């Protein structure tokens, strides 16, 4: 259906949170990599909002602890993703209609993506 | 009655699992009142090594760990005299769904495998033994390591054994729940110190194993299996079941039946007495059962399946095949597109990533296949696709897991590949009702 | 020594041969991505199968030219339907979750798996029928990109295939670990908990990683691997 | 971590030949995830320098198993089977309804501090399914709604888990369905 749109916007909306979060404690962010859909599109038309798809959050020693991923524009099984390096931590969130973001059936605001990455910059990240 | 053992004829002793669960029967002194340890010392001063594993080799005494190689051949290839130390490994990793026979062994009954490892070390020269655990049992572990530890206090593990030129020493080594770690040339790298990547088979543990050093690797069961052929008799042992399976077998079943659990069987029991007589029959119509444990193809529900014996050679004549002896039942209430979706979901939880085929395809591409058809988007490609991608995986890949991903599934097209076709062009989600309570 | 043939032809070898460099020998191919000179052979991307025979007596499954030891009067088959549709379903699953970069990837035209690409993936199917390039239509793997695991080694744990080479050198060639992978599955990934990546000879594996994951910093972004001009000569830092 | 405790350095190296200290990276590891509750650098770079290996090799290794923790983790992370067994025993909506009322990802940990969830492949108890490990103890089986409730209940109050009233009746090696 159309929710996919709303994802993305949700999607770009998550973006935020961790920009924000690189100044809270002082911490490198990177973007990692940009759609290629967006790249290689050359006249084909593109309606997407935001043009980054990998982005992370890497210690001082630039060895990242914490990656979110947005599914491109034409793949199947559309999700939003994270991950915890080295941690074997795998979250897969949707957008359901109503609620707002939720990994599954459980809802992920900003208060939880926060706790996530400031537990993984306590524990995981070196220096 | 004309001798031969197929099921509940009455002469059937039962060995192995007789003092499971009794209370205190993981004492030493339980197991020495009902005559442990006797076994042992006639061996360890009348038998010659190659007189004990020409024992085993006439009990007919196959792998228990699935693969079904005569121990006592497996035995004869080793160097069976070379001046290095040699070892013998317990594989107590027990990780396939629907198998929980040894764990009970292991938890009340240790001192019969110590007694079964000490013959085998007997047998191949091995002065020293190690037991790989997988890190979810714990009873067991703490079972085993009181069990080493009366041993080692009443003298049964020492420099010299009962005064014989002959030594032993055993050492527990708990994993920490990875299934391609139970594979018998990773599980040695896992140990080692190494990431349980498999090695090379052309160069065989009896040739090459922990260390360098010609280990030889045995099943608990068949450990186990060792003392009562060393006790009572070989022929006593190969009276049971068919000229290709001799001996008895510990079958588990699980399911919607009303008694699920183990039973020490012989080789050769239909389906329909262990699941009626045993286990109570079912508590729901099942579509198809899964008989060795997980990694095995699902046959149907039939008559002229149920009277099916289960042994090495009247599974592999129904394209199936008997792993364990661990039986799981799957009803009509669930798809066998949800089932499959959960096994090959694990294991892609489980593989190590060294092939291209498994890792990628079983981890990306498989589940995939499956999440898009049973969650209510697959097309009839999909299934083709899937139904293709099998063959480029199982030939090729240097352990077997692979193979044991796709032979569940391939079995599930050949007999259901329909129901697929149908999730797939009714563009509906598997069935999802309440199971549990 | 040793007696082989391949798909037409016979070759003397000596015996301890791996059935690849009898192929080779012999004059014909087959993909390369596990193993590597001077490095151990092990079966790991599963390119190097053959057809096998030693009596007409063809083996079950695909033989791993890499890591087969050859005998006497073998039957080499590297052209057969089954093995070229093998070969081109492998090169599918391997380029599966690769990461789009070729154009502006550093490794460009010298990349092995671009060569074995086109070299034996999409077996001709029979019609002058639509062609699918790929079946996998479903979200890929990203992990960290970019990453500088050192003053002169630039990390993309995205373009890894997960090949053994720069492991299998590490632990082999200098006798210095400061890389192996970290998890498992497809979540397998490279990575140190030496940072300074201690040892003198790291550099080369920048030329073995058959994808463009380790990259030269000090020659990232100058140029594409056809557009240098390339100058052999022999170096006069030290007197090796 | 292993500075106080050098006996037992000395029999778990002596476990194994001079040549095998390595192998010694697996007990290790596994000492400080129950001591500590999940396993920090530190404690990888202690066991290279002890051991005489490199702190790559051995986090490799650790992050190889699926047990060994290297984040935070409850007093009691609730490894949930979801094998086909425990599944067609409910493992389904066992994790649902768990998830759902922790209110908890599979990397993060309740704010109460003592509760975080994991699956986990076959536990080795099938026919008592569904089944769930609490961090190293035996498990609990054949895990009813009110098991479950009656469990977390218990362990809420800091009950320890070999002392809490579990309602049914859980068969040793053969189980009785009703
Ligand atoms: N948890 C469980 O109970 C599981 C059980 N399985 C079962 O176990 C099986 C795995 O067994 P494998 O390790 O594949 O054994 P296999 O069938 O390849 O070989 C049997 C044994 O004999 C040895 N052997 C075979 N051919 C030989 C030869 N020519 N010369 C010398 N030694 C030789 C092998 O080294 C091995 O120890 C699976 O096929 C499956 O049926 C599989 C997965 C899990
Ligand atoms: C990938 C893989 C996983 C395996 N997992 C187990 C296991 O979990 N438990 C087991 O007893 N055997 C397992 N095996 C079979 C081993 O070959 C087994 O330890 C060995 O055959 C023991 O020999 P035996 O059956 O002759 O006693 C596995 C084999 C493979 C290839
Ligand atoms: S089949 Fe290959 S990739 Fe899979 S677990 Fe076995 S060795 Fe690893
Ligand atoms: S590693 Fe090779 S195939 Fe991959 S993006 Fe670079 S040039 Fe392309
Ligand atoms: S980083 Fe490159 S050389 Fe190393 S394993 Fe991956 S593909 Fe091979
Ligand atoms: S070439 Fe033999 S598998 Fe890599
Ligand atoms: S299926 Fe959960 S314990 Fe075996």
């Amino acid at each position: 259906a159309s929710s996919e749109r709303e994802l993305y916007e949700a999607w770009v909306e998550l973006l935020s949170w961790m920009r924000e979060y690189a100044q809270a404690k002082g911490v490198r962010f990177e973007k990692e990599a940009d759609f290629p859909d967006f790249i290689y599109r050359m006249e084909r038309p593109y309606d997407l909002p935001t043009t980054i798809m990998t982005a992370s959050l890497s210690d001082g020693l630039g060895e990242p602890f914490l990656l979110a991923d947005v599914s491109p524009r034409h793949a199947k099984l559309k999700r939003i993703g994270l991950r915890l390096p080295r941690a074997h931590i795998h979250l897969h969130a949707h957008y359901e209609p109503g609620k707002g973001l939720v990994t599954g059936k459980i809802p992920l605001t900003k208060e939880r993506f926060f706790a996530l990455a400031d537990r993984a910059r306590e524990a995981l990240a070196f220096a | 009655t004309g001798p031969i053992l197929s099921g509940l004829d009455p002469r059937f002793e039962r060995t192995l699992y007789a003092h499971v669960g009794k209370e205190g029967s993981w004492t030493l002194d339980y197991y020495l009142r009902h005559g442990g340890y006797e076994t042992a010392k006639r061996v360890l001063k009348e038998k010659t090594p190659d007189e004990v594993i020409e024992e085993v080799k006439r009990s007919g005494l196959r792998g228990r760990g699935g693969a079904g190689f005569p121990t006592g051949l497996k035995w004869s290839f080793m160097p069976k005299d070379d001046g290095k130390q040699h070892y013998l490994i317990c594989n107590a990793d027990e990780s396939e769904p629907g198998s929980f026979k040894d764990r009970y062994i292991l938890e009340d009954v240790p001192h019969l495998l110590i007694e079964g490892m000490i013959l085998a070390g007997y047998a191949i020269r091995a002065t020293v033994g190690y037991i790989y655990v997988r890190g979810e049992y714990r009873r067991a572990a703490d079972r085993l390591e009181q069990a080493i530890k009366e041993a080692r206090a009443r003298g049964y593990l020492g420099k010299n054994l009962f005064g014989t030129d002959f030594s032993f020493d055993l050492h527990v080594h708990r994993g920490a729940g990875a299934y391609i770690c139970g594979e018998e040339t990773a599980l040695m790298n896992s140990l080692e110190g190494l990431r349980a990547n498999p090695r090379l088979k052309p160069p065989f543990p009896a040739q090459s194993g922990l260390w360098g050093k010609p280990t030889t690797i045995n099943n608990v069961e068949t450990l186990a299996s060792v003392v009562p052929i060393m006790e009572r008799g070989a022929d006593w042992f190969a009276q049971m079941g068919t000229e290709q399976s001799k001996g008895m077998k510990l079958y588990q079943i699980s399911g919607p039946v009303k008694r699920p659990g183990v039973y020490e069987l012989p080789m050769g029991t239909t389906f329909r007495e262990l699941i009626y007589e045993w286990a109570g029959g079912p508590l729901e119509p099942i579509q198809a059962i899964i008989p060795g444990g997980s990694s095995t193809p699902p046959l149907p529900f039939t008559e002229e399946v149920l009277d099916t014996p289960m042994s090495y050679e009247h599974l592999q004549a129904k394209g199936s095949m008997l792993g364990t002896g661990g039986v799981i039942l799957i009803p009509e209430r669930v798809s066998m597109v949800d089932a499959m979706w959960n096994l090959t979901r694990f294991y892609a939880h489980e593989s190590c990533g060294k092939c291209t085929p498994c890792r990628e395809g079983v981890a990306g591409f498989m589940v995939n296949l499956f999440a898009k058809i049973g969650t209510g988007q697959g097309e009839e490609k999909d299934v083709e696709n899937l139904e293709a991608l099998l063959p480029l995986i199982e030939g090729r890949s240097f352990c077997p897991l692979a193979d044991a991903a796709v032979w569940p599934v391939k079995g599930s097209l050949r007999h259901f590949k329909d129901q697929y076709l149908a999730l797939a062009r009714e563009k509906r989600p598997v069935p999802r009702p309440s199971l549990w309570r | 020594m040793v007696r082989v043939k391949v798909n037409d032809r016979i070759v003397e070898v000596p015996p301890g041969t791996s059935v690849m460099d009898a192929v080779f020998h012999a004059g014909y191919d087959v993909p390369l991505f596990c193993s590597e000179k001077h490095l151990s052979p092990i079966g790991a991307c599963r390119m190097c199968l053959v057809r096998i025979g030693l009596p007409i007596q063809w083996q079950p499954k695909l033989a791993a030219s890499c890591v087969t030891a050859v005998a006497d009067g073998m039957v080499v088959d590297t052209l057969s339907d089954v093995v070229r549709e093998a070969q081109a379903g492998m090169v599918e699953f391997t380029l599966l979750n690769h990461p789009l970069d070729c154009p502006t990837c550093d490794k460009g035209g010298a990349c092995e798996l671009q060569d074995r690409t086109v070299e034996y993936g999409l077996y001709e199917k029979y019609p002058l029928e639509l062609p699918v390039y790929t079946r996998f239509e479903f979200t890929r793997r990203h992990v960290d990109k970019h990453h500088p695991l050192s003053p002169f080694v630039i990390l993309d744990r995205e373009r890894c295939i997960h090949c053994k080479r720069c492991v299998r050198y590490f632990e082999e060639v200098p006798g210095d670990e400061v890389l192996d992978f970290i998890e498992r599955g497809v979540h397998t990934f490279i990575g140190t908990m030496d940072f300074g990546l201690p040892s003198g000879f790291s550099g080369n594996i920048t030329d073995i990683c058959p994808v463009g994951a380790l990259l030269d910093l000090t020659a990232r972004f100058r140029a594409r691997n056809w557009e240098m001009e390339e100058t052999p000569t022999t170096c006069a830092l030290c007197p090796v | 971590f292993f500075d106080d405790k050098q006996d037992f350095l000395e029999e778990t190296f002596a476990k194994y030949p001079p040549e095998g200290r390595r192998a010694a990276i697996m007990p290790l590891l596994r000492r400080v995830q129950q001591e500590e509750g999940w396993i920090r650098p530190e404690r990888i770079e202690e066991i290279a320098r002890l051991v005489g290996t490199t702190p790559t090799e051995v986090m490799g290794v650790a992050s190889f198993y699926s047990y060994y923790q290297f984040v935070p983790t409850g007093k009691y992370h609730l490894q949930v089977c979801a094998t086909l067994s425990c599944k067609l025993a409910g493992a389904e909506e066992l994790w649902d309804y768990l998830t759902e009322t922790l209110g908890i990802g599979p990397g993060e940990v309740t704010p109460d501090g003592l509760f975080s969830v994991q699956k986990v492949e076959c536990l080795g108890s099938c026919h008592t399914a569904p089944v769930i490990q609490v961090n190293d103890e035996p498990y609990v089986e054949c895990v009813t709604r009110a098991r479950l409730e009656a469990l977390l209940a218990g362990l809420r109050a800091g009950k320890r888990l070999e002392e809490i009233e579990l309602p049914g009746k859980c068969g040793h090696h053969v189980h009785e369905v009703e």
